[PDB]
């Protein structure tokens, strides 16, 4: 997944944009609205929670958002990119008791927060070392269009591996550098290195450097072009893997690799090439979204979404005449070639 | 295209019923309109209704939504798990770790939740597996809510929920979805 935080110019607008990366067998896809009136406490006395109106993007059956995306009545949007976990030693922390998994963390955090450090505060309780993530939470309550740096507030930053969160207020750094960009690696020193990282970057290369990766590489280039929600669409939905430089993987026969975008199309890759590890195969997978809000637009509890893979400048994925043919997609469409809807 | 569903509770019997289209005193209604050919997504309103305890809503939100939305589940379902940790698997190490793990786990959440019956974390936790609850009780079409401990099966529609946890899973128990 691929995520963007974006300040626009002179502080017009704070724009939040999420691309999920997925097998494509999973695009049957459903956004949902939830009104709740749930309390915070088993008695009628306690409070209504701060989350009970939620808008999400999901899945049949799915009570949650998988991807995750979701915009909060309380004025938050939350998000993540996955970073697992790549140091075995961690895994005696994945217990069945004493951890609550991911998922249920997740909803009771957007249920209860009212802010950033409390979502955090929520979520990181019984940490199950499960679906491990850099979580992104944005509160737009602390958000003044056109106003200077508040220091603190706009930006919480946790990341998870098994035994290990870590959480910073990062409001100063996405004003300073006007952006805060999630491709699934973590940006917290110590986690990376307690997750093995290290290793993969000795083995393989700057792939898996939190600066120097492809997608980190195309936002620093790109990131100052997103002038508004429009153009925030097209660099979520970004693969030129065939002419993009930072595209190339010079380990792989052929170089270009269509992993390496902001929207992956690993459909597209050959089947005979040769790849020095699998995330670089020919794979059914790669992004299949994108989802923008913005300061306003959250208020109003909508986004724009866009669904199933990239096609912008590479060809739209079609099940039929794809590799994947076979593959059960019950209910999907056969060509993926749909434009942003503005949801609701 | 478009389906409306709301849970009545019925206080003659103190039986849940479903009816078609929008009744505001029901429980719960949700709206599912299925735009997936012309947009690549279906949309889904979900409202709970304030005058019944929010154990109530939870598990009927669970069962609204499953109603509205039965033959995208099946679909998806058919899709993404179907195979996984079934009767033919020739991973049976595995798939004995993963169901052991999760019914201990679940089994932990309900003893966490009737040791602290007055704990705001474990009432939100509650509602979630409540709800959980109701999506694949309705789905079954057969619905019963429960007062105090409930079992969530650890292989049904919890599987749905868990595909990003079973990443990590998966690893820690040893096998042999998300992300890049
Ligand atoms: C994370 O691990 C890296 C890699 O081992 C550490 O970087 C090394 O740090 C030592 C001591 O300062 C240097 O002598 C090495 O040259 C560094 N190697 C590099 C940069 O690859 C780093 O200090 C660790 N960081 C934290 C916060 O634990
Ligand atoms: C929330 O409200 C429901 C519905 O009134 C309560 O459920 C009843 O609970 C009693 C036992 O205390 C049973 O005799 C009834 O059969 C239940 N009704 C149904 C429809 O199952 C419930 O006790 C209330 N509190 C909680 C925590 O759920
Ligand atoms: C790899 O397969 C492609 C696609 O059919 C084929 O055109 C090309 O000749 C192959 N290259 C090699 C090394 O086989
Ligand atoms: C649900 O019904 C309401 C009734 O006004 C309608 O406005 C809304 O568009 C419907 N939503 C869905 C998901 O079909
Ligand atoms: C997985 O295998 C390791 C051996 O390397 C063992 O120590 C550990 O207990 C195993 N974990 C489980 C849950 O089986
Ligand atoms: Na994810
Ligand atoms: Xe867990």
């Amino acid at each position: 997944c691929s995520a963007l935080i974006k300040l626009l110019p002179g502080g017009h607008d704070l724009l939040v944009a999420h691309n999920t990366w997925n097998s494509y067998q999973n695009m049957l896809r459903i956004i949902k609205k939830y009104r709740l009136q749930f309390r915070e406490g088993p008695q009628e006395e306690y409070p209504l929670v701060a989350g009970n109106n939620l808008v999400f993007s999901s899945y049949p059956g799915t009570i949650f958002s998988g991807d995750d995306f979701y915009i909060l009545g309380s004025g938050l949007v939350t998000l993540e990119t996955t970073i697992g976990n790549k140091n075995p030693a961690l895994w005696k922390y994945v217990q069945p008791q004493g951890c609550v998994l991911e998922w249920i963390r997740n909803v009771v955090a957007n249920r209860l927060a009212l802010d950033g450090a409390t979502w955090a505060d929520v979520f990181k309780r019984f940490n199950s070392g499960t679906y491990n993530n850099q979580w992104m939470i944005v509160d737009y309550k602390a958000f003044l269009p056109n106003g200077p740096s508040p220091g603190s507030r706009v930006l919480t930053i946790l990341e998870q591996i098994p035994g290990m969160v870590v959480v910073a207020d990062k409001t100063a750094e996405l004003y300073k550098t006007t952006y805060w960009a999630s491709y699934n690696i973590p940006y917290f020193e110590t986690v990376f290195n307690a997750s093995g990282l290290q290793a993969l970057v000795a083995q393989y290369g700057d792939w898996f450097s939190y600066t120097k990766n492809p997608r980190a590489k195309i936002f620093q280039r790109d990131q100052s072009l997103v002038e508004d929600m429009d153009a925030m669409v097209r660099l979520m939905r970004y693969n030129d893997f065939l002419h993009d430089p930072l595209s190339l993987c010079e380990a792989c026969n052929p170089k270009p690799n269509a992993e390496n975008a902001i929207s992956a199309r690993s459909d597209l890759n050959p089947a005979n090439g040769s790849y020095p590890f699998q995330a670089l195969h020919q794979r059914a997978h790669g992004g299949i979204d994108v989802k923008v809000t913005s300061f306003t637009l959250a208020k109003y509890m909508s986004m724009l979404a866009a669904s199933g893979p990239t096609w912008d400048q590479c060809p739209p994925f079609q099940w039929s005449k794809s590799p994947f043919h076979s593959m059960l997609h019950m209910g999907q469409p056969d060509l993926w070639m749909f434009s942003p809807i503005r949801v609701p | 295209v478009s389906r409306t569903r709301s849970l009545l509770l019925d206080a003659a019997s103190g039986q849940l019923r479903l009816e078609d289209g929008f009744h505001p005193d029901a429980v719960a209604w949700a709206n599912l309109t299925n735009a997936i050919r012309e947009t690549g997504w279906a949309y889904l309103d979900l409202s709970t209704n304030g005058r019944y305890n929010d154990s109530l809503q939870a598990y009927a939100a669970g069962v609204v939504e499953a109603s509205v939305s039965e033959e995208l589940i099946y679909m998806h379902w058919m899709n993404t798990v179907v195979n996984y940790c079934g009767p033919f698997e020739y991973e049976v190490g595995y798939c004995e770790k993963l169901k052991n793990f999760l019914e201990a786990n679940l089994e932990w959440m309900q003893r966490e939740m009737e040791l602290n019956p007055d704990s705001p974390y474990w009432h939100q936790v509650r509602l979630t597996l409540l709800q959980l609850k109701g999506l694949e009780d309705s789905y079954e079409g057969r619905l019963t809510f429960p007062t105090g401990r409930f079992t969530i099966k650890p292989l049904g529609f919890l599987l749905l929920q868990i595909s990003g946890d079973l990443e990590d899973l998966e690893p820690a128990l040893n096998k042999t979805g998300s992300g890049s």
